[PDB]
RNA sequence: UUGGCACCUCGAUGUCGGCUCAUCGCAUCCUGGGGCUGUAGUCGGUCCCAAGGGUUGGGCUGUUCGCCCAUUAAAGCGGUACGCGAGCUGGGUUCAGAACGUCGUGAGACAGUUCGGUCCCUAUCCGUCGUGGGCGUAGGAAAUUUGAGAGGAGCUGUCCUUAACCGGGAUGGACAUACCUCUGGUGUACCAGUUGUCGUGCCAACGGCAUAGCUGGGUAGCUAUGUGUGGACGGGAUAAGUGCUGAAAGCAUCUAAGCAUGAAGCCCCCCUCAAGAUGAGAUUUCCCAACUUCGGUUAUAAGAUCCCUCAAAGAUGAUGAGGUUAAUAGGUUCGAGGUGGAAGCAUGGUGACAUGUGGAGCUGACGAAUACUAAUCGAUCGAAGACUUAAU
């Protein structure tokens, strides 16, 4: 129900090994040389 | 269709000699029996109370009264132990399942005709 | 002796003579062939390998299992066969009676045969102790605060721990199961179906393995 | 069938509003869960319109709402009149379809996934 | 499906009108009984006269369960009420009349005197 | 068990009974095997080997015990903080109220009863039930596998025959497991009947709200009380035993050397998991160049992935069906199953209503067809195989 010891910095940075985020799909647009998400519309002269 | 290969395998067992009836009708089923020595047929006459299913899995339930005690009997429609079915009357109802007749007796439990 | 692969399509009933009723499973055992033989001198054990369902041919830019790939397109081309979906063990079959390239036909089984059917059972999800195992509920009134919980998971100071095998909640469902001593009710060679008496593991469109029983 | 986080009484009323908004605006931005669900509601109504008779105009009124459309130069129209008159003549040779979903990014205040629904 | 504490109607003329199930015979830990099975019961309601009196602890055979029996043909038979017949340990009845219909499952039990005294056996 | 001692714990180691879930011992309650009997048979009495599995529902009492009722092959005895309150309950017992008998001058009390009466905690670590990612397994991949090791399962009534043993049959009880064809349950985007009230201007048709307003049915899926299957037949080595040949001991003796026989138990046989089994195994398939400063390096190959349409899979992730050279979902078309005769119209009736057109009309998940809409264009990862020795 409550922690018996504190958590060391070593054990805290290992648990956070997998707490990260990945970049999006983000391909280049053919109409404008740009970047857009895959399968979404372009936010710059919206084409698809 | 239900599924090919199921209508194609169970097709040789669909009977093609029974009449066509409805819930509310009266039937006289000639079921066959094997007691200790021989084969005999025993008639069972009552109201059809429900038909459910489709294909070889179809069934129906007829209801009678014996000595004040109700006895409902259920058959697989294409069973090879029914010798013949005969439609005595054709009553007039408003539902597909006559389950309300279970709580009725006498003049309260009468089905019309035509 | 007498293996075959097939797919479960569903249950029905038939009427045997004497007017019995027989629940039945319909299996679709179409396009089996022999893909390879394993011998004691090369592999250490005898068996034959069988592939069940026909798969489309190799194409570049294929983005799914619908098409064979170059490693599998070639293995099924040592024997002269099209690519197969499923490919299995058959170890209790005498290998000398088969040739690589044969077509294991549904007629190998005859009505009256005792068989074992293997398949992966359905799959249920995360389940609790009451559904997953067969455990009792607590009282549903009388002050109770114990309804679907597992019991006590251990004892006390002696064995200050849980033993391996406690029956807690977790993923229930899809395992490998044999049912033994089932029966062949009828073989239909024009459609290539086996009518098995009873029921078998898994979902519809799932893979099953029929073998003659071990007794 | 999705359930969309509502109760079956609120989920029904929310699609009768989504459907009557496609009939009027021809194009709306929703979320992508309400778009996949409401395409089925508005396409089953287009076939009632292009079916034509009176008994199918009686079954379209069980779903559409009582809204008036202001045409050009004050010629008002009911959303059930616009569906059986005008949306039922341009879709008279198409066999299914009628509608188009287009994805956009996540919106800002929650990362819900924006979408546009058109009529094709 | 009869279990302990189930009340049946008596379908002979032995003096009893209602019984209470005390135990279903058979095996150890056995939970329910059906047509053709033998229960131990007690008389809860009798008729003035007759051999069986209120409070007796008797044995009975089950006839006419309200959730009936399934046959090998895929046939079924259900009844409107549960009943039983007080028997004598040689499997013969204690009365001499039997009321109402009766199921054909009583032949495998070898209750030939109950099936023959009864109006139509179904 | 009742105790002796007072060594651990007073800045807290939570009682009795019951519930849930077990786990071990054997000094064995049943089932298996035997010796002796004062064992004729059927039943026994006693002692030995044996822990594989099994070992019940109620009445009375807070009870534990105990006594009864009805069953069973049997109703074993003990340990585990007299197992288990960060799993549950709170009936007994020793909180504040009140009363009876009793004791006390009294305040009060029990050498005794009676009625009432507050059980907190969001899991940090080991533990254990599931499910992923990284690296390794001397090139990179895709499949199929051996099985070192591990976990399951193990129960036994009655009847027929032989006619009490040993032999043969047929059917049950209780437990396991898989499944939805059958009998049933549920089925909140399925069909129908109906009440009050506010609406769509009115009539007729309909919509909101009233537990899904209420009521009668019910498809798929999920389900037991439903439907199927299982513990079969057997091998190896032994226990208590029963022996054969045979001496130490010119005889005898199952034992010392030899040789058999012998149990529900032991090791297999059956069923699942299993190369992180760092000892990392095995089969048959696929791919295999340019550049150096000769150290090595790049991108690419075969293969995957991102992203998207999904379900037979699912907390997520993983697993599976597919991505235009396309049936993966939706729509559309035709069906299965479910409901049980729509609307409009006409006729009959004074009217509520009835009949016909017409097994009508609707219909979510189930079976087939059909590119009409969406699975567009793209992007990331991913090999060129170390040195020793021995044979070719
Ligand atoms: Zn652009």
């Amino acid at each position: 129900a409550v922690p018996k010891r504190r958590t060391s910095k070593t054990r805290k940075n290992k648990r956070r090994t997998h707490f990260k985020i990945s970049v999006p799909g983000m391909t280049e647009c053919p109409n404008c040389g740009e970047y857009k998400l895959s399968h979404r519309v372009c936010k710059n002269c919206g084409s698809y | 269709t239900n599924h090919k290969l199921i209508e194609a395998v169970t097709k040789s067992q669909l009977r093609t000699d029974l009449p066509s009836f409805r819930p509310g009708d009266t039937l006289r089923v000639h079921v066959r029996i094997i007691e200790g020595t021989r084969e005999r047929i025993q008639v069972f006459e009552g109201v059809v109370i429900k038909r459910r299913g489709g294909g070889v899995s179809e069934t129906f339930t007829v209801r009678k009264i014996s000595s004040g005690v109700g006895v409902e009997r259920t058959f697989p429609l294409h069973t090879p132990k029914i010798e013949k079915i005969e439609v005595k009357r054709r009553g007039k109802v408003r539902r597909a399942k006559l389950y309300y007749l279970r709580s009725l007796r006498g003049k309260a439990a009468r089905i019309q005709e035509i | 002796t007498k293996g075959i692969l097939g797919r479960k399509i569903g249950m029905t009933q038939v009427f045997g003579e004497n007017g019995e009723l027989i629940p039945v499973t319909v299996v679709e055992a179409k396009e089996n062939v022999v893909l390879q033989k394993k011998t004691v001198e090369v592999d250490g054990y005898n068996a034959i390998q069988v592939g069940f369902e026909d798969k489309k041919a190799y194409k570049k830019d294929a983005k799914s299992n619908k098409y064979a790939n170059k490693p599998a397109e070639g293995h099924a081309k040592k024997a002269d066969a099209a690519p197969k979906r499923f490919i299995r063990e058959f170890r209790n079959v005498d290998v000398d009676a088969y040739e690589v390239g044969q077509e294991v036909s549904v007629d190998t089984f005859v009505a009256g045969d005792v068989i074992d059917v293997t398949g992966v059972s359905k799959g249920k999800g995360f389940q609790g102790a009451i559904k997953r195992h067969g455990q009792s509920r607590g009282p549903m009134s009388h002050g109770s605060h114990f309804h679907r919980a597992p019991g006590s998971v251990g004892m006390a100071s002696d064995a200050s721990r849980v033993f391996k095998g406690q029956k807690m909640p977790g993923r229930m469902g899809g395992n490998t199961v044999t049912v033994q001593n089932l029966e062949v009710v009828q073989v239909d060679t024009e459609n290539k179906v086996i009518l098995v008496k009873g029921n078998v593991p898994g979902p519809k469109k799932g893979l099953v393995e029929i073998r003659t029983s071990i007794k | 069938y999705r359930k969309l986080g509502r109760t079956s009484d609120q989920r029904k009323a929310m699609l009768r509003d989504l459907a009557t908004s496609l009939i009027i605006s021809e194009r709306i931005e929703t979320t992508e869960a309400r778009a996949k669900e409401v395409r089925s509601v508005v396409e089953k109504l287009i076939t009632l319109g292009k079916k034509g008779d009176l008994a199918s105009r009686r079954n379209a009124a069980k779903t559409l709402r009582n809204v008036e459309i202001l045409n050009e130069d004050e010629t008002t129209q009911t959303a059930l009149q616009k569906l059986f008159g005008e949306i039922a003549e341009r879709y008279t040779e198409r066999q299914g379809g009628y509608t188009r979903i287009l994805k956009q990014g996540p919106r800002r205040g929650d990362g819900a996934e924006s979408v546009i629904i058109e009529l094709v | 499906m009869i279990q302990q504490e189930t009340r049946l109607k008596v379908a002979d003329n032995s003096g009893a009108r209602e019984v209470l199930t005390i135990k279903v015979l058979g095996g150890s830990g056995r939970k329910t009984a059906n047509i053709g099975d033998v229960i131990v019961c007690t008389v809860k309601n009798a008729t003035p006269g007759g051999v069986v009196k209120k409070g007796d602890v008797v044995k009975a055979v089950i006839v006419r369960t309200k959730s009936g029996v399934r046959r090998n043909d895929g046939s079924y038979i259900k009844f409107d009420e549960n009943a039983c017949v007080i028997i004598r340990d040689d499997k013969g009845p204690r009365g001499t009349r039997i009321f109402g219909p009766v199921a054909r499952e009583l032949r495998e039990g070898n209750f030939m005197k109950i099936v023959s005294l009864a109006p139509e056996v179904l």
